[PDB]
């Protein structure tokens, strides 16, 4: 087929969704620190006792 | 801001078995003393 000049440019692009978030766990009191600081603070708990 | 990590705290517990260490070697010690020292009386 036959195209005229471009009307309008373009690009091919990625669209992403925005994961709202606010969506606390129940443990999540336990992020601040990493989980092997916390599979370690009851291995020493074990040691030291 | 993500979890702290252990690396950021892994020579706490080095202290920390440092000084279990450093316990049990002070009390056997002492043993050790109290012990010969009982028997040669
Ligand atoms: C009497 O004098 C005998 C004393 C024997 C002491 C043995 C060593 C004490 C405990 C050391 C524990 C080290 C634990 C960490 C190893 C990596």
């Amino acid at each position: 087929i036959d195209f005229s000049k471009p009307f309008m440019s373009l690009g091919i692009s990625i669209m992403i969704k925005k994961p709202q978030k606010s969506k606390p766990g129940v443990f999540s009191f336990l992020d601040p620190l990493a989980y092997e600081i916390w599979m370690c603070i009851v291995f020493a708990y074990i040691g030291v006792s | 801001t993500s979890a702290l990590s252990l690396s950021n705290v892994a020579g706490v517990f080095y202290i920390l078995v440092g000084g279990l260490g450093l316990a049990m070697l002070v009390a056997l010690i002492e043993f050790c003393y109290k012990s010969r020292a009982e028997a040669k009386r």
